[PDB]
């Protein structure tokens, strides 16, 4: 149809479009190589290739689609690997025997022949039936079950339901009549990658993600359906937290769309996510594999490919919170997409704003990450889903003025804020506790209130210790802890092991590989109690002498208990909750004992 | 495949600025086309078609811009993309920047002609890097280390030794597994790169290779600072599909030193700068990210073959910083960085590797208790911690006076001082055995008492406390 | 001890030389051989691609 | 002593390098000989006075074919002129009939020394500026070029 005139990078110019509506995806070249409108100026379009330019023509013949970037989905879409595209990796490397990818590939997203079972749930004939209606499901895999829902724009009279059986995407499992006219339905369902997937209401977010690591679940909670960012740190961060986040998450299902990162990383994850064999059900051992799905673009990848890769991501989260699981999409990606934004506006001219980013990166990160929050969806039966973005941010190098950052922080409800300095002390969960914070904390006020009725005034007495101790540290910094007072000494005790027991955590052991919510409101709970104890004893000043005296007295004459509270963090979660909630009962029993027994003798 | 048609040849050179000629009147100019130019002296220079445009096309002069005419320059589109030729007799030579042998012999009669940028692999089939070779350098062997297939680059500054430790590290990687590793094929077979460097760097790196007994085995390919320019854009490219066509299609463990990628940023600045494109940080490309990417992402274990890619791209800063966009991106890509610090080199360390800066993600898998002692991770776990927080310690002992500080303090500044002196530093020709290190990493530790130590596990205090 | 084995040294030096300039030899005589043995056949190869047109 | 064997081996892997280079250099002569035996059988190729002209014609109209322009300016030697002159406007026809164009206006003067034309045509456009050089010793070296792998590949032993 249309033949190319300019090729510079990864833009090409191509005349004689005449009408090709923009984003229209249009194939290129006799290789064929995938790619969308960017820009217009009359005959002449220019599009983004999506794949490596080197090799074409000038009169080279260039195709229009007519259809928007879209996504394929279905059946099997969970466990696999796709291109930023969506190419089934693993299909094209063994249906090719070549090791590497060619240059303009087309492979079915998802494959068409395999045969999968079919459950309808008793739609009968000639009932109606609306967009987004679940009238089938098919067990994609063990402990994973795949409704099928119809298409948001949809709607009929079920004239003909296929009956339970097996099937494959080639076939016909239902039809539909309105309007005097019919149409047919199979187990695929094209979606534009942009648009988001229409949701009936959107709603307000009550339950937390209750995450494995103890800093995030205790001290900046997150609710699912919510909104997070981390500055995409490695050691730390990008795996410890992708970790919890994907085998160690309440989360129904994972979706990882880490796009513009290291190859051997990625290769470290796909080999590593394999066996991971978490206890996501109640006692089955079933594969993560069965469970999450990766959208992996590596960084030599071609730059256009980004946006492409996060808008199928989370178009990808839309089509599981419409079945009705939590899922949870984790992106280490957004620092590379910024990237991939300067570069596509640089090559199509575009002029640059404050620190040469596009002036329109707040619009595209707010595009993408209100998507988020938790829906209630479309059709029958009624249901609910959510979807969660942990994003990634600029490591730890650059302050917050980057425009990334200041753009992810105006809209982001929570930030992981993970610190540098913490990373060279080894601290591995890494979570600064000054500069961090959650924007859910007043949502989460039932839970926390049904769960534990006191854990809000603890959560806060710890908040007030760590910003008293970061406080005076400045103060000791110039004078020493020569002046320090029996209050101030003590609330640097609690603070070191509040910072060394409760805020680390090794999470290659079994201590702290997964903390239940339980275990760390009993460790916070104790450590407070122990605070506060410790406080009206030194207030008291029996004895004549108190104070100071009186924590000299605690920490050698009482430190057993100290000890003990420094140790709780080895509390096997293997031994079960009947087992650690009796032996923090006791070692809290064992705590009061202390400062009262430490004031018998009146000091 | 049927019939060849012998390449067109123009002369409708209508526009040469800087180092770019702009030929017009052209038809069917494909992209990235290598051609050929012959100028009225008669000489021949090679150049690429950075990009078409209606009949237009502009065309990059590797070999520079000294001597074209609007009227006798004559191009010749060979209509194909820059394949450089590779064979195994591709060891054991010295090559210009553009590959061009230099070593007075004759040219390379190829295996195959591979083209440049190779295709990509499917990260379906790749492999994380699994087994460590010993670095030789004590500092990265404990902490930060490298294993095959892994991507470190040495970040340093003008001055500092990066040089001599990048042939150290030439001379003295190997093998680790159980002190175990002919091994012809276990032979790394190091692909040396040079971009803008000076004679006497060159000089250096030839004569250390040839003396190491290793002249049947490296292959150098240089691009001096006297050199054209635009080859210092094309050399890297080179050499890592040599190492590709030399590990995965030939199953020899590569390792490749790029120099001076702050030299390869340079010719990136020039050619956009030349094109008159949009700038980026500090006036650099705004692509300069996908570039460093494509240029660094092409190492790592391949699964279905036996070889392996190894590099370790040395950089330098331009003000001894890392904030600048190259660096920085560098950091962004590679999956490691060791840093070599100004402060060290004042204080006559000859390995000034800042051990605190240094960072590797895939230290957590090359070390273990299958290749390692079991200790290796909490050993070198605590020694990170002790001299940071020791060097807070003398921060503040700066101030407060070295009467103000307590036992403690002593402590982790006598620990500052035998790190600093006996652990860090290190012969320019004498290795230290993996074992050897961590015994010394254990004298270092036990300074403290076992209270102090508290990263390592009690199991570990319990085998290595005494010894 | 010392004029032992430098004595020794250049007497493994000179046969290594030897081996090698045998082994040279040798692999000239082999490339030779196959040179000739297979140049008619690659002339016809090359003078039917250089020899053909098509449209 | 330690420096002196170090030296003698450094010697030894010198020696190595030098027969090693010795042997891809009589490999490179090799080669040479082959281009020249290539080279030598092109030129006998010339002998021919019927297929010649056949040959003459089809690159003639595939040189006429890749520049598609409106008027070329073929040269050929003063050596077999005669063939050309003769083939003359059936080259033009064929290229008519290839595409519903007017024939072109082709002008054929000065010839190169046969030698360095060995046959082939050099088209050209109008002042020169677009050059397609068809000759047989160019057709030879491109040839050369990309089957040299499969060269190596034959030279087994």
């Amino acid at each position: 149809y249309g033949y190319v005139r300019k090729v510079s990078g990864p833009v090409v110019i191509a005349d004689g479009m005449n009408g090709a509506a923009m984003y229209e995806l249009v194939r290129v070249g006799h290789d064929n190589l995938i790619g969308e409108i960017i820009r217009l100026e009359g005959d002449s379009a220019t599009i983004q290739v999506y794949e490596e330019t080197a090799g074409l023509m000038v009169n080279d013949p260039v195709l229009r689609t007519h259809k928007p970037l879209s996504v394929e989905l279905g059946p099997g879409i969970l466990g696999n690997i796709f291109d930023g595209i969506q190419r089934p990796l693993k299909t094209i490397a063994i249906r090719s025997g070549d090791v590497y990818i060619p240059r303009g590939v087309s492979v079915p997203a998802l494959d068409k022949d395999t045969l999968w079972e079919f459950q309808p749930k008793k739609i009968g004939e000639g009932d109606l039936l609306t967009g987004g209606d679940l009238y089938a499901t098919v067990f994609e895999n063990s402990l994973m079950q795949h409704h099928v829902a119809l298409p948001p724009d949809a709607m009929g009279k079920v004239t003909y339901v296929a009956p339970a059986g097996q099937y494959s995407l080639k076939d016909t499992v239902l039809e539909l009549e309105f309007q005097g006219v019919k149409k047919s339905f199979t187990m695929l369902q094209a979606w534009p990658v942009r648009t988001p997937r229409p949701v009936s209401s959107k709603l307000a977010a009550d339950t937390p993600l209750l995450t494995g690591q103890r800093v995030l679940d205790a001290l900046f909670p997150s609710v699912l359906g919510g909104t997070c960012a981390i500055p995409g740190a490695f050691g730390c961060g990008k795996t410890v937290i992708s970790q919890a986040l994907s085998k160690y998450s309440n989360s129904d299902t994972v979706v990882y769309v880490g796009c513009g990162e290291r190859g051997n990383e990625m290769a470290e994850v796909l080999m590593d996510f394999p066996q991971l064999t978490m206890t996501l059900p109640d006692g089955r051992e079933e594969s993560v594999m069965k469970r999450t799905t990766l959208v992996a673009n590596t960084s030599n990848m071609p730059v256009a490919a980004r946006e492409a890769s996060i808008y199928t991501g989370i178009t990808i989260a839309e089509y599981f919170r419409d079945m009705g699981y939590n899922v949870s999409m984790m992106a280490d990606s957004t620092s590379r997409w910024a990237e991939a934004l300067r570069e596509i506006s640089g090559r199509l001219a575009e002029m640059p704003a404050d620190s040469g980013y596009p002036a329109y990166l707040a619009a595209r990160l707010a595009s993408f990450y209100e998507r988020a929050g938790k829906v209630k969806c479309l059709g029958g039966p009624e249901r609910t889903g959510s979807v969660t973005i942990v994003g990634a941010v600029s490591p730890p190098g650059g302050d917050f003025s980057d425009p990334v950052t200041s753009a992810t922080l105006s809209i982001v409800q929570v930030f992981w804020g993970l610190d540098k300095k913490l990373a060279q002390r080894k601290h591995f969960p890494s979570v600064n506790w000054l500069i961090s914070y959650s924007k859910y904390s007043t949502a989460l006020e039932s839970f926390y209130e049904q769960f534990d009725p006191d854990f809000i005034n603890i959560r806060t007495k710890a908040r007030e210790v760590l910003q008293r101790e970061d406080d005076l540290n400045e103060i000791v910094q110039l004078v020493g802890k020569d002046a320090l007072a029996e209050g101030d000494k003590i609330t640097l005790e609690t603070a070191k092991l509040l910072r060394e027991d409760y805020l680390a955590q090794n999470a290659f052991t079994p201590y702290d590989k997964f903390c239940p919510f339980y275990k760390s409101v009993w460790m916070m709970r104790n450590i407070i109690h122990f605070y506060n104890l410790a406080n009206q004893a030194v207030e008291k000043g029996a004895g004549m002498d108190g104070q100071k005296i009186t924590y000299t007295l605690i920490k050698h004459r009482l430190g057993d208990l100290f000890y003990r509270l420094v140790s709780q963090k080895f509390e096997d979660p293997a031994e079960g909750e009947p087992a650690l909630v009796a032996k923090f009962k006791k070692l809290h029993e064992d705590l009061t004992a202390g400062f009262r027994a430490l004031e018998d003798e009146t000091r | 495949e049927g019939t060849l048609e012998v390449a067109m040849e123009y002369r409708t050179v209508t526009g040469v600025a800087g180092p770019l000629v702009i030929l017009d009147k052209v038809k069917g100019p494909k992209y990235y086309e290598i051609v050929n130019i012959r100028l009225g002296d008669g000489t021949m220079r090679r150049g690429q078609v950075l990009e078409v445009d209606g009949e237009k096309a502009v065309v990059q002069v590797f070999e520079g811009t000294s001597g074209i005419d609007n009227k006798f320059t004559t191009v010749q589109f060979t209509g194909e993309v820059l394949k450089t030729p590779v064979s195994l007799d591709m060891l054991g030579r010295i090559f210009n920047g553009s590959g061009k042998p230099i070593d007075n012999g004759p040219p390379i009669l190829p295996e195959a002609y591979l083209d440049i940028s190779g295709s990509s692999i499917n990260p379906s089939e790749r492999t994380y890097p699994e087994e460590m070779i010993q670095t030789g350098i004590s500092t990265i062997d404990v902490m930060n280390s490298i294993a095959r297939g892994q991507k470190i680059p040495l970040f340093s500054a003008a001055g500092l030794p990066h040089n001599e430790i990048a042939a150290q590290i030439c001379r003295q990687a190997g093998l680790v597994k159980r002190l175990e590793k002919d091994g012809e094929e276990d032979n790394f077979a190091i692909v040396f790169a040079a971009m803008g460097v000076n004679m006497e760097t060159a000089q250096f790196f030839k004569r250390d290779f040839e003396e190491n007994g290793s002249m049947e085995r490296v292959t150098l390919f240089l691009n001096l600072a006297n050199d054209p320019t635009i080859e210092r854009i094309i050399t890297p490219r080179i050499a890592l599909t040599t190492a590709e066509y030399l590990a995965y299609e030939c199953g020899k463990h590569v390792l490749v030193i790029l120099t001076d990628m702050s030299s390869y940023a340079d010719a990136l600045r020039e050619v956009s700068a030349a094109r008159e494109e949009v700038p980026g940080r500090r006036g650099y490309p705004g692509y300069m990210y996908t570039d460093l990417a494509q240029i660094y992402e092409r190492a790592g274990r391949i699964e279905g073959r036996k070889g392996s890619i190894t590099q370790i791209p040395i950089l330098t800063m331009p003000n001894d910083d890392i904030t600048h966009p190259t660096p920085d991106l560098t950091g962004y890509i590679t999956e490691g960085q060791i840093y070599i610090d100004r402060q060290l080199q004042n204080r006559q360390i000859y390995p000034p590797i800042n051990v605190l800066p240094s960072l590797s993600r895939l230290m957590k898998s090359a070390i273990g208790e299958g290749m390692t002692r079991r200790d290796h991770s909490d050993v070198s776990n605590q020694l990170y911690a002790n001299y940071a927080i020791g060097k807070d310690v003398q921060a503040m002992k700066a101030v407060v006076g070295e009467e103000a500080l307590s036992s403690e303090d002593l402590l982790y500044l006598e620990f500052l001082d035998k790190f600093e002196r006996k652990f860090v530093a290190q012969g320019a020709y004498d290795s230290r055995n993996i074992f050897q290190s961590l015994d010394l990493a254990w004298t270092l530790l036990r300074i403290f008492p076992r209270e102090l130590l508290h990263r390592i596990p009690g199991k570990t205090l319990d085998q290595y406390y005494s010894r | 001890e010392f004029q032992r084995k430098l004595a020794e040294s250049s007497g493994d030096s000179g046969a290594n030389v030897k081996r090698l300039e045998q082994e040279t030899e040798v692999k000239i005589h082999h490339l030779n051989a196959g040179a000739e043995k297979i140049q008619y056949d690659v002339v016809q190869m090359l003078l039917k691609h250089v020899t053909t047109v098509k449209n | 002593e330690k420096q002196v064997e170090i030296r003698k081996k450094i010697e030894y892997s010198m020696q190595l390098n030098a027969s090693r280079i010795k042997v891809l250099q009589a490999q490179d002569d090799l080669v040479s000989n082959m281009m020249e035996a290539a080279s030598k059988e092109v030129l006998n190729v010339s002998r021919d006075h019927n297929s010649y002209k056949k040959l003459l014609k089809g690159l003639i109209v595939q040189s006429l074919l890749r520049l598609k322009e409106p008027a070329v300016l073929l040269r050929c030697r003063k050596d077999d002129h005669h063939l050309v002159e003769s083939v003359l406007e059936s080259a033009k026809e064929e290229y008519a009939q290839k595409l519903q164009v007017h024939p072109p206006e082709i002008i054929v003067h000065h010839n190169a020394h046969g030698p360095s034309c060995s046959g082939g045509v050099v088209v050209a456009s109008r002042d020169g500026k677009i050059v397609c050089e068809n000759t047989l010793d160019a057709r030879l070296d491109v040839v050369f070029r990309k089957k040299l792998p499969e060269i190596r590949k034959q030279l087994v032993s």
